[PDB]
RNA sequence: AGUGGUAAUGCGAAACACUUGCCAGGUAACAAAUCAAUCCUCCCACGGUGAGCUUUCUUUUCACCAUAAUCCACCUUGGGCCUUUUUACUUUCGCGUUGUUCGGAGCGGGGGCUCAAGAUUGAAAAAUGCAGCUCUUACUGUCAUUUGUGAGUUCUGCGCAUUAAAGCAAAAACCUGGGGUGU
RNA sequence: CCCAACUGCAGACCGUACUCAUCACCGCAUCAGGUCCCCAAGCAUAGAAUGCUCUGGUACAUAGAGAAAGGUACACUCAGGGAAGUCGGCAAAAUAGAUGCGUAAGUUCGCAAGAAGCAUUGGCUCUGAGGGCAAAAAAUUGCCAACUCAGAACUGCUUACGGCGGGGAAUCCAACUGUAUAAUUAAAACAUAGGUUUGU
RNA sequence: GCAAAGAUCUAACGGAGAUAUACUCAACAUGCAACGUUGGAUACUGGAGCGGGGAAGGAUUUCGUGCCAACGGCACUCGUACACGAGUUGUUCGGAAACUGAGCACAACGUUAUAUCGUUUUGUUAGGAAAGUGAAGGUGUGUCGGCGGAGCUGUUCGACUGUGAAAAGGGGCAACAGAGAACCUGGGAUUAUAUUCCAAAAAGAAAUUGCAUGUGGGA
RNA sequence: CGGGGAAACCCAGGUGGAGGCCUGUAGCGAUGCUGACGUGCAAAUCGCUCGUAUGAUUUGGGUAUCGGAGCGAAAGACUCA
């Protein structure tokens, strides 16, 4: 005979915050404990892309806080929000389209 | 109520737990510190 | 279950055998033996018994040489090379006190582990 | 069931209070009138619905 | 709970302020030192008998031990 | 409820210095990475909001 | 405190053994549709998984090459192959025609 | 007044410290079906303890055989990425799914980085729970015991995620960075 | 003053009994009506169908005696005939699971279709087929789990639990799925996609 | 009439509810019929349950003892009846403090003989002066580093004030199933409450806030 | 994945799992018996049979629109018998 549980905090409906498992205890007792609740981690951003970072883990709030800054985040610049594709693409653009604006102003100021 | 138990009866109030009863009153269960024996105050008190 | 099974093969099924074997049961009557209950030719016919109904590779009687029956000093001994359960030598001791009838007089019980033993209810 | 307002429990501790029957005593004043109360409530009958 | 590793560790630990008790549980095969602290109860184990006697000897008398054995329902109740 | 597709467009703050976000309805062929360009001087490409 | 009372599962336990000889499963017993006892996507499935992995494991005891493989790959989705022992009949045409043009 | 690795990215006893002056991203935050499926459930095996049946059968039938949060170290599966070979793709390329794919805008192969689910080891913790049993009265002591290529199971893989003229809330609160302070 | 590893002290406020229904709520009531959410065992079986069962629960519904007529039924049977009954096949009967073969007109080519129809089915004892892992033409050598299908021989049937379409030829209407007169009308009515017109 | 939901039987005990008799008479033919509990027997529900939880609604019906007048459409010794006495224990569970949503409508303004009317989330009140908060800098205090000769000058961080960059768009409510939320096992801990009770071996193992003290590293 | 074909293209096995698709539970309804009942269990219930059951689907809480007005896939339906 399967034994039958029952809901323990005063929170008695089947929604995606209110998941349990089904726990044997030492004393041979069938419990419902609730699924802590998941992150789905740090990404890059939606126009972007929305991929999910390396290096970074996936906490939710009292587990993001409590974290070392490096759970969160890498020694790149932008470590923690832009991904190596998307920072050395930046660095990239940056330095060529400067480097146009100098030939092109030189130009004007030769003429 | 663990300032009022310190005035009133000398005792240390290591935990105070309050209901309010069906009939609107609120009953306090007072626990005291293992330096205070309950039975003894409970004499002084005169609820032996 | 790999190999599918045949009726036919009911008359010999394979029994596990010990890689290191000599497991012994002991089966202590001394207390019914002491009070008179157990005589000695229900002795004889207790360890009789046990020679003739212990099932063996599923035959029962053919003990071979890998099933030995020893009563030394008011107690039953079982030596085996084949993986038998205890729980098989305590069925077989019911069925010989349920056709003497005395399964309300003497109750088996267990002491120690690969010793049974006999004694009156309380 | 489990949830009321303090204010609603404390308006049923006092019916609760009130349903109680006459003191015998009272039966046995000079002028009296009273013999049983009037007011008594059942869960069943009446609802007070607070 | 934490686990100490070393003898040293087990010392420093036994010798703070709030080390109310030391509990000794003696299983077959090691011994358990289990130092109630405020936070935290450290457990050093010692797998080797001659050893762990040493230990439970070494252990300051500022400290209290306690023998960790199975207490019944007699002698709880009430 | 509306049958033609929003883009969502960029813009620095002429006096600020924050992003501004406009969202207005995307004519067709307007791609994401694409340079709007508004004003007097903006050139006639597709995209682009001028003067009439 | 009683014991609970029996339920026995002795009379089950000896109609599995006959079962799983193959009694009380013929047509006269079916109650239900042949792709509702076993259905057909659980025995493709099966297949192709097993034809799949036999492929790999010849690829990785280099019995045969990326070449044949994904010949066979492909030929084996395509439901060429009815099982493990007619696929490897089909390498071992292959293997012996190799042999011949060497 | 951070630091190591070619790189993916690593390192926390406290200067790798302050940042809601300011700016920008992310979490919160939402999604089918198929297929694998977690905790648990039910079945098998294996073996102990007790009980049931035993004119006759049944190495038998029935019950039980539990391990809560919280931490420590940390090889299995799946994804993303890095470095090296790319002389990787046609009169005929390769890798992979049950399934509609994918690749010089970098497939496969070697070696690694990281993330997510889980093993596994330990502290907790047997000192607990359960059942039996012994002495002999006391809600008394002592002592014994503590595998599954099976079937379910939406937790999870799992989304720029479903039919779609259907495209699937927001905010607080928190996280990281950019600039700057430290200088 | 700012940081970590600790440590000391403190952790306020309200709810918490019981119920959640064939007796706790609404219906005048302890009313066969109504009322949201969670946990959900074994066997048969495709199964949350249906039937029986271990755990949990229950024996509470005024009862006893007891072959009058006439009734009601989540009850049956009936020789010969077979819709002759009746406004009308109302009601009942009937078909029926699975597998193989076979299947018409018409058609918007999707269907019609389970069209219509034939056949087999049990129990036993076997025989094939469908796999996993490990070991240096390994195209062999051992070991092993969970089921399924097919084919035989022998041997039965009183055709024998439950659950489970009767079918065909036409005419009228509405294309279709949907909605809709709570408490006499579910329809051909209403909606619908499609078509047209109008104002701006 | 008290006929849907199958169904009860037996012994013992309890109870006033019995085995209750002018004469005659051995017992039948003169005390019937019905209760509650326990043990057996039999059955039903059959996991979409006459099972164990909660919301709405109810509000003491919960628990123990006593009780049988009326009530439970028959019965009662039983009872959700009556009487008396009890029972609801939280840093972590639910709510609030403390989020936004469909929405509401205080202020403001307008309107109305009449405010008891209208606007009040498409980033958002009001012809509309609704910011009382504050980067740097200047002035003193405390905690420091550094140079030169425990004191002084400049310098980093906290407190204090006279100058004041920048922050457009009043104040609220509305979710006990959305967001959010640091505890979970054992118990011999009850007659009734328990992730709420347990006290030094807390049965115990934790996790979190807010302040302080000391040690260590910077200032 | 095969087979034909000069080409255009055609034809066969499997895979896959679409549909205001079918059969059928729970749910949501209410066709017939013109059955039961009709001083009822019930001021609309009961039984069997029946419709639908992946969708224009069913449902909790919250919220918005009412009296010459509200709301209505339209029956003068519904707006606390
Ligand atoms: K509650
Ligand atoms: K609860
Ligand atoms: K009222
Ligand atoms: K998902
Ligand atoms: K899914
Ligand atoms: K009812
Ligand atoms: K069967
Ligand atoms: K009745
Ligand atoms: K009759
Ligand atoms: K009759
Ligand atoms: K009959
Ligand atoms: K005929
Ligand atoms: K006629
Ligand atoms: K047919
Ligand atoms: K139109
Ligand atoms: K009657
Ligand atoms: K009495
Ligand atoms: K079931
Ligand atoms: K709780
Ligand atoms: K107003
Ligand atoms: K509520
Ligand atoms: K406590
Ligand atoms: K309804
Ligand atoms: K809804
Ligand atoms: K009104
Ligand atoms: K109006
Ligand atoms: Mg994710
Ligand atoms: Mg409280
Ligand atoms: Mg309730
Ligand atoms: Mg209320
Ligand atoms: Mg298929
Ligand atoms: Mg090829
Ligand atoms: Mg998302
Ligand atoms: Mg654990
Ligand atoms: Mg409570
Ligand atoms: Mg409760
Ligand atoms: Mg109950
Ligand atoms: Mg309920
Ligand atoms: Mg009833
Ligand atoms: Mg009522
Ligand atoms: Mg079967
Ligand atoms: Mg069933
Ligand atoms: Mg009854
Ligand atoms: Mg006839
Ligand atoms: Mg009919
Ligand atoms: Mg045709
Ligand atoms: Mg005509
Ligand atoms: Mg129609
Ligand atoms: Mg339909
Ligand atoms: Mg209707
Ligand atoms: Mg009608
Ligand atoms: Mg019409
Ligand atoms: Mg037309
Ligand atoms: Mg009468
Ligand atoms: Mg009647
Ligand atoms: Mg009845
Ligand atoms: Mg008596
Ligand atoms: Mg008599
Ligand atoms: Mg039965
Ligand atoms: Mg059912
Ligand atoms: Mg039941
Ligand atoms: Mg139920
Ligand atoms: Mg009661
Ligand atoms: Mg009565
Ligand atoms: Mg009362
Ligand atoms: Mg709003
Ligand atoms: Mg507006
Ligand atoms: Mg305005
Ligand atoms: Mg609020
Ligand atoms: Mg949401
Ligand atoms: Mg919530
Ligand atoms: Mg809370
Ligand atoms: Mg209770
Ligand atoms: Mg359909
Ligand atoms: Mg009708
Ligand atoms: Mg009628
Ligand atoms: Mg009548
Ligand atoms: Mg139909
Ligand atoms: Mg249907
Ligand atoms: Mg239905
Ligand atoms: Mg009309
Ligand atoms: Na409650
Ligand atoms: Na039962
Ligand atoms: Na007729
Ligand atoms: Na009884
Ligand atoms: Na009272
Ligand atoms: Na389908």
């Amino acid at each position: 005979s399967c034994p039958r549980v029952q809901y323990r905090r005063r929170m008695h409906y089947a929604t995606r915050g209110n998941r349990m498992k089904m726990v044997r205890t030492p004393g041979n007792k069938l419990v419902m404990q609730k699924r802590a609740k998941r992150s789905q981690g740090i990404h890059t951003p939606w126009v972007l892309g929305h991929k999910r970072l390396g290096g970074t883990k996936a906490l939710r709030h009292i587990d993001a806080r409590l974290a070392s800054r490096h759970e969160k985040s890498v020694s790149r610049a932008y470590g923690g929000v832009l991904s190596h594709d998307q920072v050395r693409d930046r660095v990239v653009r940056a330095f060529l389209v400067e480097e146009q604006r100098i030939v092109k102003q030189a130009l004007k100021e030769h003429s | 109520i663990k300032k009022a138990m310190r005035k009133l009866y000398q005792v240390k109030a290591v935990k105070v737990n309050t209901l309010i009863r069906p009939d609107g009153l609120k009953k306090a269960y007072i626990r005291l510190s293992a330096a205070h024996d309950a039975l003894d105050t409970a004499n002084k008190i005169g609820l032996v | 279950v790999a190999v599918r099974a045949k009726v036919g093969s009911r008359s010999y099924v394979r029994q596990k055998q010990l890689a290191k074997g000599k497991k012994v049961f002991k089966i202590d009557c001394s207390i019914p033996a002491a009070d008179g209950i157990f005589s000695e030719d229900v002795l004889g016919n207790f360890e009789q018994f046990f020679q003739d109904n212990t099932k063996l590779n599923g035959r029962k009687g053919k003990l071979s040489d890998k099933v030995r029956l020893s009563m030394n000093d008011n107690v039953l001994t079982i030596s085996t090379t084949m993986a038998y359960r205890k729980k098989y030598f305590k069925y077989l001791t019911k069925k010989f006190l349920k056709k003497k009838d005395l399964r309300d007089w003497i109750r088996i019980l267990a002491t120690g582990k690969g010793t049974y033993q006999l004694k009156y209810f309380n | 069931g489990r949830f009321k307002p303090l204010a609603v429990k404390k308006k049923y501790a006092k019916k609760m209070n009130q349903n109680k029957p006459v003191p015998y005593w009272i039966r046995l004043r000079t002028g009296n009138r009273i013999k049983w109360n009037e007011k008594r409530r059942h869960w069943r009958r009446t609802k007070l619905n607070y | 709970p934490r686990e100490i590793k070393t003898l040293k560790e087990f010392l420093a630990i036994c010798s703070r302020k709030d080390a109310r008790c030391v509990k000794v549980k003696h299983n077959p095969s090691a011994t358990k030192f289990k130092v109630r602290c405020s936070r935290y109860l450290y457990t050093l184990v010692v797998n080797d008998k001659k050893k762990a006697d040493k230990i439970e000897r070494s252990i300051h008398p500022s400290v209290k031990k306690i023998a960790v054995t199975a207490r019944s329902h007699a002698k709880t109740n009430a | 409820g509306r049958g033609a597709a929003l883009a969502r467009v960029e813009f620095r703050h002429p006096y600020k210095f924050r992003r501004v976000k406009e969202l207005m309805v995307a004519p067709e062929g307007m791609f994401t990475g694409q340079s709007v360009f508004c004003g007097q001087k903006a050139p006639l490409a597709i995209g682009n909001v001028l003067p009439l | 405190r009683k014991p609970v009372k029996v339920h026995s599962r002795a009379r089950w336990r000896k109609m599995k053994e006959a079962k799983d000889m193959g009694r009380h499963n013929g047509v006269g017993r079916r109650e239900g549709s042949r792709e509702a006892r076993m259905p057909s996507k659980e025995l493709w499935m099966r297949r192709l998984r097993i034809l799949r992995r036999l492929l790999r494991k010849y690829r990785a005891d280099k019995k045969i090459d990326r070449h044949v493989y994904r010949d066979l790959y492909m030929r084996a989705k395509g439901n060429v192959f009815r099982n493990k022992r007619n696929l490897v009949e089909h390498i071992h045409k292959i293997k012996n025609e190799k042999k011949k043009e060497r």
